[PDB]
């Protein structure tokens, strides 16, 4: 069982679906969707 | 095991989910380090 739960949601290209993880770097992760380094969640990416 | 034996070195060249996998090789080998000393240390106590 989880406390509280935030599903966010957006669209993004293919190859930066690589970038959403913790950790990660690069043109969406530094500038507009960062995950903290200690982040716990499942990330879930399809093409639209 | 770790990439080097110094410290600021492998801060100076990987990222943080990298960097912490050779860091506590170097901290859990300096901490045998340290209790290897200290056992020697009480047990030359004892005969002094």
């Amino acid at each position: 069982c989880f406390t509280n739960v935030y599903a966010d949601s957006f669209v993004i290209r293919g190859d930066e679906v690589r970038q959403i993880a913790p950790g990660q770097t690069g043109n969406i992760a530094d500038y507009n969707y960062k995950l903290p380094d200690d982040f716990t969640g499942c990330v879930i990416a399809w093409n639209s | 095991g770790a990439i080097s034996s110094v410290l600021n070195d492998i801060l100076s060249r990987l990222d943080k989910v990298e960097a912490e996998v050779q860091i506590d090789r170097l901290i859990t080998g300096r901490l045998q380090s340290l209790q290897t000393y200290v056992t020697q240390q009480l047990i030359r106590a004892a005969e002094i």
